Parts: C-alpha cells; structure tokens; sequence
C-alpha cells in the first residue's frame, strides 16, 4: 500500500486537480520545477504516495490529465505549477463533450479512453505497490461526468482489486452552466455507486453558500469555490501523505468508513474557513458545524455512520481527544449506536499553508440523501416531459437508461433512509 | 450537559429521580442502549456492571452496588451474618436463623427449646409459614428457604394491641458515606395481635399489601397503615416515657453501620473504574423490651407516598450532584 | 498457612504457600484456504462478466 | 536447557518485540552489537539466557525470534534501529501490502501467500534448537495481520510442532488508541480460530496500559512507545523464569500446569506494581506488603475488571528485587484478612511464589523509575470474562446490521464464520459463568 495514481478529467476536474497539486506540492516543499526545497524530512517520508522520483532529485506527480477539448489543459500547462506534470500524461481530444454525458461516456470519450488507459498502465507498471486511483471530476458536465465514469469502469475492469476514490463535484442550480446537469449527475451517480469505493461529495451549492455567507464574497468565482475544494482535498489526503496510524491508506480508510458497499458517499468539512489563532474547542466546534460542510446537507437531519477527523498543526493531543469525546458525548443521538466508536481522530504536526492549525472532517452521514433527493427532483422535473432528451438520444441512448438511473438513485436514497431509521 | 439512561421502568423512586434530573435543565436522557451516559439507573437483574467504566471522557455512575445482593437476599444475609467475623454467630440483633434447601442444626436448637418449655414458634420465608412444630415448616418448604425464630413478644401499639415493623431508607454514595433518611415509616397491623393463632396471617404479617386485603380494619388508626416518626415518637413519650432516638434509633443506626461496614471491602468502588451508589430499605422489628431486631434488607425499596419528593431530591443532592455538580437542613443523618 | 517446596539458588528462590485445601490437519487447512480463494475468484469472475 | 522461539506478528507484535528484546539485552548485559562480555563460553553454551539467545562463533548473541508483518514500514525500523546488528535478515519477514484491518484479508487472501515462507524461516530457527520447548506469539487482536495471520500461523504451528507449547501475548483493542472500527470483529474471529491452539494467553488491554501511563507516569497523552515500555516490563516479568535460574515456571509447560486447569479458560490476568515516574525526583520505595497489596487493586491490572466478583483458579506472584519469603508470607496473611480472595472450591487457596533477586531493569531515558522491588501477579480469575462480554456486545451490535461484513465476505470468508465464532465466544462466557458464579 504505497503509490496512488491520480486522474483529473474535464474542465472542473482539471482545474480543481491543478489547484490540489499546487497545494500539496507546496506542503511537500516541491517547487514548480519538481525540485525539493523543504526543511523537514516529514515532507519526504511518504512523498512516493503521490510523486515519482525522476533523474536527479526531481519529483513528478503521478497524475494523468484528461479532457475532450484542449483549452483547460492548455491553461493548466500555462498555470503556476504547469511545468511539473509529466508531458506524456496530457491526454486530450479536440471535439469536446458539449456538457453531454452520452458524448463523454459512449462516443467522443470512447474514442479517447484507450490512450488514457495506456497512460494509466504506464504509471501503474512503475509502482512498487499500487494502492489504487483517485479521480477528480464534476458530475454536471460531459467529459468529467461521462468519460470519468467510463474511465472508472475500464480501470475497475483492469484493476479489480485496487481501491477507487473520487472527488465528485455535484451540480447546483445556484452555480450551473446548463439545464441538463441533473441528467448528467443522475447518470454519473449510478456509475459511482457501482464502481467507486470512496466518493467525496463536493456540492457546488455548499461552496457557493460558504463563499457568500461565511467568507463575505459578494460575487464568488470558480476560483473562490476551488480554494475551498483544494483546501478540503489537502485535508482529506493528509493521512495518506504524512506518517500516521489512522486511515493511512485508501483501503484502511474504506474499511473504517464504509459499513455497506453502496453507502460510500462522504460529506467533507473544513475549519477554519478562509479566503489569527483558533483554539482546539473552536476547531472542533466549527469542523462539526453544518456551515463548514462541503455537501449542502444538514447533518442534524440524519445520523452519522462513521466519522474521520484530521487535526493539523502543533496542539495538545490531550485537548483534541477531550474535545472530540465532548462532541460525541454531548450529541450522541446523531451517531448510530450499532457501530461503536465510529469516530476516529488523526493529528498531523504539519499545518496547511497560512494556518497554524486546521481540522478536516469526513462524515458518512445518512443526511447525504438530501443531496441525492435534490438531484432526483431536478431530474424528474425535466424527465417527466422528456425535456432536452434529444441531446442524448442523438448519441445512441434510449429513455430506458434514464429510467433505470432514476430508479437506482431513488434506491440509494431509500437505503440511506433505512439506515437512518435503524 | 450531563447524560443518563433509564433501564428500570418499574422503579417509582428512580422515575421520580429521572423527573427531577430532567427538570434541572442540565440533564439529558438518552435511549436505554446508548453507552455514552454519565449515569445509569439500571435494571434489577443482571445489570451489566462489566460494561461500565470503559467509556473515555465519561465519568460513569450507577445506582447499584455490585455484590450488595449478599445483603439483600434472605439466605445470603443469614449466611453473611453467621460467617462474617465482624458480625459472628453471636450477633445479638439478628434472630436465630437457618438456611434450609428443598437442618440438623435447626432441629438441635429446636429440641433445646422443646425440652425446655420455651417459646418454640418459628417462621419460614424466602425471596410464608408460621408454626410451632418443625415438621410442618419442613414439609412446607419442600413443596431455598430461611427458617427464623418468630418474635413471639413484639412491641404492641395502643390502642389496637397491634404489631408493626419499621422501614428505614439508607443511601450509600460513591465514597461509601452512609446516610440514614431522617424519615422512617412504621408499617402497622390493624388487627390485634393473637399469640394463640398463627393460622391467620393478618395480625402477624405487617406488609402493606397483606393488610390492604386481608385486614377489615385497614386505615382505622392511621393512613393507610403507615405511622410516621413524629407520631411514633410522641407515642413513645406519652406511653413509655422515652424518645424514639433513645429507645430505637440508636440500635437502628448501629445495625445499619454494622452490615454496610461488613460488606464495604467486597463492594466498595473507591478505586474502581466506575462508581456506585445505592438506596436500601432496612426492615426492623421491636420487641416489648424496646430491643430492635433486623428482619431483612431491601436492595430496591419503594418509598412512602408522602416522602417520595423529599427522599428523591435528597438522592439527586447527595448521590448524583456530588459527582456531577450543577451550575444546612440535610434530610440525612450521616453514620460514621 | 503452610510453606512448601522452597527452592533456593544464587539468583533467587521459589516456594508455594497454601492457606486452605480444596487438531485440524494440513489437508483440511489447505482445503479451507483454497475454498476461500475460489470464492474470491468466483466473485471476481462475476464482476468481470458484468463489466463485459 | 530448552529453547523458546518468539514470533512477533503485525505492528503491535513487532513494536512490542522491539521493546522486549531491548529490555532483554539490558537485563542480560548484551550490547546492541550482540556481544555479551559476561558470557565466558564463546560460540555456545546451555545457560538459561540461551533459552532466548543463540550464539555465533564471533560471540554475537542472536535472539531466537521471527518478525512478521504484511507491510514493511515497521520492520524496517528494526532493520535500521539500535539493535539492527542483533538480527539477521532471515528473521525479518515483510510483505508489500497489509491486511487493511481485515481478519479475512490477513487469514486467507495474504496469509495463504506468505505462510509457507514464515514457516520455513521458523523451521530454520527450530533446526538450531537441541530441545525446542515452544513458541511465544506476540500480536494484536484488532489488526488484520495480528488477528488473521496469527490465527493461520497458530493452526500451522499446531500441525508442524504438535508436541510444542504455544503462549500468546495479545493486545486487546481500546478505542483511545485503536485504528479500526471492525476490531471487535477481528478480535472474536481470531480468538475463535486460535482458542484450540494456544495453551496460555496473556491479554493486555490497551485501555489499562493507557490509564496506568496517564495516572502513574503522568503522561497526558501516552504513545505506543510509552505503552510498549510498560508492556515490555510486564512481559519480561513473565519470561524471566525462562531466562534466568530458578525453580518456578521454568518451561512453557509449567505455565499451563500452574495457571490453566481447564484448557479453554487459559487467559490469566496480570497485575503489576509499582509503576513510578522517572520524573518524580523524590520517591518513597514501596515495601513488599505494599506492592503485594497493589496486586489486588484493579487500577494496576492489565485488564480492567473486578476479581472480587469472580473466582480464582491459580495465582502466581513473581517478585524481582529485594524480596524475601518471610515478608512475602506476612504480606499475604495481612491481605487475606482484608480482601475478597475467593477460590473455586476444587482448587487450593494458595499462591505459587518466585523471587528473582535482580530488581527490574528500566530503559535509560525512559518513563519508568528504577525501583528496589516489583511484583507481577498472574492470577486465573473468571472476572477477566468481563472483557469477553464487552467485546461480544460490540460484536453483536455491529453484526445485527451486517455492518462491514461485506469487507470480510469479499476476501473469501463466509458469513457463517462470524456466527460460528460468536457462538464459540458465547460458550466461553458460559464456561466462565459456570466456573465463577454461584446461584
Ligand atoms: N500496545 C500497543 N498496541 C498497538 C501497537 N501498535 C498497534 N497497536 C494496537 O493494535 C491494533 C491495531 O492492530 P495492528 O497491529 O496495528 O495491525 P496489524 O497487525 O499490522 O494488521 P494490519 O495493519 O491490518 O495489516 C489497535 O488496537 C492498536 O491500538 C503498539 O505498538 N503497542
Ligand atoms: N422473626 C419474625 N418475627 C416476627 N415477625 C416477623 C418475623 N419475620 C418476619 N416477620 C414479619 O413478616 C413480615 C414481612 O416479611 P419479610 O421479612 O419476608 O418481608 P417481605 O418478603 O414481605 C418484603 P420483600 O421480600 O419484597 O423485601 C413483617 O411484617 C414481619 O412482621
Ligand atoms: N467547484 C468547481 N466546479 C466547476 C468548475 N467548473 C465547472 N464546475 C461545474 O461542473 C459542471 C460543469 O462541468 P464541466 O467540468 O465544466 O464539464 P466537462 O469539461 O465536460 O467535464 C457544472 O456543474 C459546473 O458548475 C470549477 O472550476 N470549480
Ligand atoms: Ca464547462
Ligand atoms: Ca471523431
Ligand atoms: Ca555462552
Ligand atoms: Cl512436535
Ligand atoms: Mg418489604
Ligand atoms: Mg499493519
């Protein structure tokens, strides 16, 4: 359990992936040329989880960049850390996917997927012991959604005993590019339910609400949303990137977080929410606050199956333990009693950039069903009149596939309800 | 905010205690199978003591002493008194008692009384038969029991020529302080005592349930068959020129101290990973020489209806708020 | 309370104080392991069939 | 002289083995390079310390030990640490991918792939033995390797070394330092599979060690290093009779003879005193009576439970330091007149006592203070079943919903193994009830 292979697909996927790589390259002391300039061996101890070592002392992200149009990947290649990526790991087409899951999954994406898998195979072949894959993508568009889920299916076929992890951005009418986003997201969720082991549900609705209400950003941009996304991703991969006892690899994380195979959709949170000194009680209180959740769900509307908490910085571990025990003991009704000791806590000494301490939250809550109910309502409002279906039937899809995707997502919601009532 | 659970729905005392804890605004009741509690009001039978004190960040307290059953079962109490050097077979406030299974010792002492013309009336009970012939008692058992010398010369209230027993409530906190509730109660018989007819078990058994059914004078002298300490002390003064404290309460306190201090090393939670308290009901008899005898100890006693409020408030004050503090004229006498 | 079986040496001593008188075979193991391996292989074959 | 082979499985077992062998080297005067100046027979001998160390012609004293882990990061610390020169590479076995806190993954998926290598490396140590008496197996209950691979190894050791005794040192799961929600599952599974193959198992509840460190060593948030130094002191107290001259518990068979009258009830409770902080500059040296009294206080037990509400079947007192039998007997008399020490009635009410004059050794720069005398009591009491009750309750809570069961089925295990193991645990609790409780 060592190397992770990273894949970023589509516009959203590549932008949040580029920001993620910038953030963790800074955290590990890697400059945009791939050279290490840190001051602590803690930065290098597990560097091989995400980086290959190249000729000299160069570190190259084990990252594969995929899109069906070149624009966003040209912008990545011109970005601050653009030169750090392996040039051969850029795999792009020209047609684009036109925000069409069917184009991403069945036609345009099918034309590109084999060369993407060739790059995946080359990266895996030079892995001492591949853990699995992490994919960044959105569910509302065409390339990320459709071709990412296609890539997930193919990778599962070629690596059935490896862990599949995704960071999946859920569409929201508050921050929407097209009306067919509920179609694309509903089609994607079925694939994720069947073919991922862990999925961080990053809800654009929640990101917008945070940027507007909490960060006092009048006009949030995708950059402002991606600031939260990158901070959260750095938080949730800390246990994979630094020495530690708890959730130190993808499979142990999955075993700790997933009591039932389909219920593997995580609600992430971050504290403090930034755009100068937090105490541990404040960190804990804020990290369990709904206003800090990256999925627009009220946790007090459901129950926690499992929780992972990651504290970063130099702080009293005694006080961290006390505060986590405090939160559990004073709100025990919101933790299922049939999974004893379902809250696990990690502490890493190295804080993120700009902060002296931070806390990252990963909850498997039955309240996540509200996100899927929201998507299902927006799906049904158009599907009952077969609106905008011609974009998809023109690519070879039939209505039955939409009916089945709707059915399965309703089943997912019903399963969350069953365990919320258990 | 403190948290507690309720696992005995049939306890009036701790129903009232739960009510009081809730009405403080600083206690929150959880589901009965939630392990993250500060306080367990546990079940009478098979309380899972082995699962207490293993919750990090939680000081856990339970309203029962593990092992106190040794004091609160008939046969267990008899064996404990006879075999504990602190109490000994020479103990002078516990009636002569023997454990019989469905013997030779019992018949030996009984024969000493037989060929001594002495009062040879015994009682047989368990967890009831009164007879002067041993064969009838032994035959009744076979159809685990205790056979105990029946006090043929009880102290009789007047008017009515009637028998009684005294119930004392005793709270033992987590520090093994012993608190005697200042309010006891006399469960009285409403029928005149009849030393020539143990056949009728209504003037001989002072139990409230037995009186309230088999006694035709139930409620005549007091309500219902309960005499409280002020009236009983006034009666002792008027009739026998003594006080309740002098004639009876000193012996009661001595007996309570004796039993609880005897079993302290076996049940104390002083250095334990969880803490215990418990409310006990001691039942005493008084003979005509104003000598107090211990009859039994109840591990889960009820209270006299007019005393529930005061006693349960005293419970939450002494046993619970001492461990979990909230944001004189004590109702307890501290025995030491 | 009696002491018995007192043994003394240069490095210590032991005694006893009384206060009061009164398998599966290799083949079966390999069978279990191979049964589990075959159930794994069957689940993976079912997965690959579904993906096909 | 009869050799003992130590086998350390998983992270917990390997790190506790590190601590134990460091302590052994300090206790026997073996330097980190394997040299032992006080050993005047070069290249061989059959001294008591040779039960645990073999000897090379160059004068190196090599632990009779195998380290097994399914991932390499913990054993690499042995390979690179202070006592690296102590071990030869064939003693340190690592895979590349661990059992991910999954009993089924440790026992079936990966164990089937590494068991033969482990057995061959153990055979190579056994071939150096003129009269191997058996094995001491160190492992966690909660980890995937520590549980599943340990159970597999115990079965195969019963097959290959039928006549040899096997003792366990088992780390019982505690949520304050645990890393997996499914640790109750793993604990019950490995206990069911191992029960027939272990002759004597010493359980150490991480909760007890954690609280002892907090309370007596004034460590606010103890680490595995603190816990393992304390655990290694207790393990050394237990194995000192095998490693030094003496008449009591001098071969593995004597552990079973003295501590285990019934084969299934083979989990002795260990209690250790005194635990004193090195930071505490002024310290009052505790007498034999005081430390013997401390053996009957639950706060000093390796597993939190109440022996006063159980029954004893065997009791050994293992003293180290300035201790004489007259003072031992005086302390026992005093304690008997004051404590609830009830034996089963088909067993004598007695203590088997051993005294090693060498006071406990502590690691320089450690947390434990050097004391003039210490004692470890091993008593087989039914009260230890409280831990089984706790574990079985957590198991039942998760298994009623089949929570996490798919992770085990996915590795080739059948769901029936869960209920079969749980029924074995229920029969064990019932055995403890029958032996320990009156009607
Ligand atoms: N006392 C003590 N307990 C430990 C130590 N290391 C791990 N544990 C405990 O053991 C349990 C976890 O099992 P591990 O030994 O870490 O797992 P493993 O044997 O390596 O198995 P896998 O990692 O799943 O392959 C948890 O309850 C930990 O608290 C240690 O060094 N000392
Ligand atoms: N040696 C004795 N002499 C005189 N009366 C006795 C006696 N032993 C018992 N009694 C009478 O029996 C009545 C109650 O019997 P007992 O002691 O068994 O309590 P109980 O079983 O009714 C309540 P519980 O068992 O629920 O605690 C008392 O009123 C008492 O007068
Ligand atoms: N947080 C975040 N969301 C984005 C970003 N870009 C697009 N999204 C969302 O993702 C959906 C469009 O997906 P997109 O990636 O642009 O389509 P694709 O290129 O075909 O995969 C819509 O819901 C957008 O709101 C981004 O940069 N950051
Ligand atoms: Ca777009
Ligand atoms: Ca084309
Ligand atoms: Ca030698
Ligand atoms: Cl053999
Ligand atoms: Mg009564
Ligand atoms: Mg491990």
């Amino acid at each position: 359990m060592r190397e992770i292979v990273h894949i970023q697909a589509g516009q959203c996927g590549n932008q949040i992936g580029a920001k993620f790589w910038e953030v963790i390259s800074d955290e590990h002391g890697i400059d945009p040329t791939g050279s290490y300039h840190g001051d602590s061996d803690l930065q290098l101890e597990r560097i091989n989880v995400y980086y290959n070592e190249a000729t000299g002392n160069k570190y190259v992200p084990r990252a594969i960049l995929v899109d069906l149009e070149p624009g966003t990947m040209d912008s990545v290649r011109s970005g601050p850390f653009g030169q750090i990526f392996r040039p051969d790991n850029f795999v792009f087409g020209q047609s684009g996917a036109g925000n069409n899951w069917a184009k991403g999954h069945y036609t345009e994406g099918a034309e590109l997927v084999d060369s993407v898998l060739d790059v995946v195979r080359k990266e895996s072949e030079s892995c001492d012991c591949l853990q699995g894959f992490q994919l960044t993508h959105s569910l509302g568009g065409g390339t990320g959604s459709g071709m990412g889920t296609l890539l997930i299916s193919k990778i599962r076929e070629e690596y059935p005993d490896r862990i599949m992890n995704t960071f999946s951005v859920m569409p929201s009418p508050k921050v929407s590019d097209t009306v067919v986003e509920p179609y694309n997201a509903t089609l994607s969720v079925h694939q994720l339910v069947e073919n991922t082991d862990e999925t961080y549900c990053i809800d654009n609705e929640a990101l917008y609400d945070i940027c507007f209400r909490t960060l006092k950003l009048t006009t949030p941009t995708y950059g402002d949303l991606n600031h939260l996304v990158s901070a959260t991703m750095s938080g949730v991969t800390t246990c994979l990137r630094f020495p530690g006892q708890l959730n130190a690899d993808l499979r142990k994380l999955a075993v700790n977080m997933v009591p039932f195979p389909r219920l593997h959709f995580f609600m992430p949170g971050f504290a403090p929410l930034t755009s100068r000194a937090l105490t541990v009680p404040e960190l804990t209180q804020q990290m369990f606050d709904s206003k800090n959740m990256m999925a627009a769900c009220d946790p007090r509307h459901g129950r926690y199956l499992t929780v992972a908490a990651i504290f970063r910085g130099r702080m009293s571990m005694k006080e961290v333990d006390e505060q986590m025990l405090n939160v559990q003991n004073k709100n025990s009704s919101y933790f299922v009693e049939w999974i004893p000791n379902n809250v696990k806590t990690a502490v890493c000494d190295i804080p993120p950039r700009g902060l002296k301490m931070s806390a990252t939250f990963i909850g498997n809550s039955t309240a996540i069903q509200e996100l899927f109910k929201r998507i299902s309502e927006q799906f049904t409002a158009m599907f009952r009149r077969k609106a905008f279906l011609h974009w998809y039937t023109g690519e070879g899809m039939d209505e039955m596939e939409f009916t089945e995707a709707e059915s399965n997502m309703n089943d997912l919601v019903s399963e969350y309800q069953q365990y919320q009532d258990a | 905010m403190y948290t507690f659970v309720v696992r005995d729905e049939n306890s009036s005392v701790y129903a009232e205690v739960s009510r009081l804890l809730l009405a403080t605004g600083q206690w929150k009741r959880l589901r009965k199978d939630n392990p993250r509690f500060n306080l367990m009001l546990g079940e009478r039978n098979r309380l899972p003591f082995g699962r207490l004190g293993h919750e990090p960040g939680l000081v856990q307290l339970v309203n029962y002493y593990r092992g106190a059953d040794k004091l609160c079962r008939k046969a267990s109490l008899v064996k404990l008194i006879k075999t504990s050097p602190e109490l000994s077979e020479s103990c002078t406030w516990f009636p002569e008692s023997y454990v019989i299974y469905p013997r030779e010792v019992f018949l030996a002492a009984y024969n000493r009384r037989r060929e001594g013309r002495e009062g040879n009336v015994w009682i047989a009970k368990s967890s009831i038969l009164i007879s002067s012939e041993a064969s009838e008692l032994l035959d009744f058992i076979d159809e685990v029991h205790v056979i105990q010398k029946y006090l043929e010369k009880p102290l009789l209230l007047e008017p009515g020529h009637r028998k009684f027993d005294i119930r004392s409530w005793v709270l033992v906190d987590h520090l093994y302080n012993i608190y005697l509730y200042r309010e006891g109660v006399l469960r009285t018989s409403s029928e005149p005592y009849n030393s020539a007819n143990f056949q009728d078990k209504t003037c001989h058994l002072t139990n409230h349930c037995i009186q309230k059914e088999y006694s035709k004078n139930y409620g005549r002298y007091e309500e219902g068959n309960e005499m409280f300490f002020e009236e009983f002390n006034q009666y002792l003064m008027d009739a026998l020129n003594t006080t309740l404290e002098n004639s009876i309460l000193l012996q009661i306190k001595h007996i309570i101290r004796s039993c609880l201090m005897c079993i302290e090393p076996a049940i104390s939670t002083k250095h334990l990973h969880y803490q215990s308290f418990q409310l006990f009901g001691f039942d005493f008899m008084v003979d005509e020489e104003l000598k107090v005898w211990l009859i039994e100890v109840n591990g889960a006693p009820a209270c006299a209806q007019k005393l529930y409020a005061e006693l349960c408030q005293g419970i939450v004050d002494v046993a619970i708020s001492s461990v979990f503090p909230l944001a004189p004229t004590s109702i307890f006498i501290k025995l030491h | 309370m009696e002491v018995i079986e007192l043994n003394k040496c240069t490095s210590g001593q032991s005694f006893e104080v009384i206060l009061k008188p009164p398998d599966p075979s290799l083949e079966e193991i390999q069978k279990k392991l191979e049964a589990a391996e075959e159930r794994r292989k069957y689940q993976e074959a079912e997965l690959l069939k579904h993906l096909a | 002289m009869r050799e003992c082979i130590s086998i350390h499985v998983g992270q917990a077992g390997v790190q506790i083995g590190n601590a134990c062998w460091e302590l052994y080297c300090l206790e026997h005067g073996i330097q980190p390079d394997g040299q032992m100046p006080s050993d005047k027979t070069i290249g061989g001998g059959d001294d008591s310390f040779n039960t645990f160390f073999s000897e090379t012609g160059a004068g190196k004293h090599v632990p009779r030990a195998v380290f097994v882990d399914l991932e390499p990061t913990v054993i690499d610390e042995v390979r690179t640490g202070t006592y690296r020169q102590l071990f030869h590479p064939e003693q340190l076995i690592t895979g590349k991918e661990d059992a991910a806190n999954n009993y089924a993954r440790g026992h079936y998926t990966i164990g089937k792939e590494i068991i033969d290598l482990v057995l061959d490396r153990i055979r190579k140590l056994a071939d150096q033995c003129t009269g191997l008496q058996g094995f001491l197996v160190f492992h966690s209950f909660g980890g995937g390797t520590g549980s599943g691979f340990t159970s597999l190894l115990m079965e195969r050791l019963s097959v290959d070394y039928g006549k040899k005794s096997k003792l366990e040192f088992s780390i019982y799961p505690a949520p304050q330092v645990s890393t997996a929600v499914v640790e109750p599952y793993n604990s019950i599974l490995t206990t069911h599979t191992t029960l027939e193959h272990s002759d004597c198992a010493f359980m150490v509840d991480n909760e007890a060690i954690y609280d002892i460190c907090r309370r007596n060593l004034d460590i606010e948030r103890p680490t595995y290093t603190n816990l393992n130094r304390l655990i290694s002191q207790i393990v050394s107290s237990i194995t000192a009779s095998l490693r030094f001259d003496g008449a009591l518990n001098v071969d593995l068979t004597e552990f079973q003879t003295n501590l285990v009258p019934y084969p299934r009830i083979h989990f002795p409770l260990a209690t250790y005193a005194p635990v004193i902080s090195a930071e505490k500059a002024y310290h009052e040296q505790l007498s034999v009576a005081e430390i013997t009294n401390a053996c009957f206080e639950p706060a000093n037990q390796m597993v939190k439970c109440d022996p006063r509400h159980g029954k004893y079947m065997a009791c050994c007192l293992l003293y180290r330091g300035d201790v004489v039998p007259k003072d031992v007997n005086a302390a026992i008399a005093t304690i008997k007149t004051k404590r609830s020490i009830q034996f089963v009635d088909w067993c004598p009410t007695g203590f088997k006592v051993g005294i090693n004059y060498q006071p406990p050794t502590v690691v320089p720069g450690g947390d434990l203070a050097k004391v003039q005398r210490a004692v470890c009591m091993l008593s087989n009491t039914t009260a230890i079943a409280e831990a089984w009750a706790r574990l079985d309750h957590k198991f039942d809570l998760m298994y009623a919903k089949r929570a996490f069961v798919h992770w085990y089925v996915g590795e080739g295990m059948e769901e029936g193994e869960f209920s079969e193991a749980r029924e074995d645990m229920a029969a064990l609790e019932k055995d403890y009830e029958e032996v320990g409780v009156d009607s």
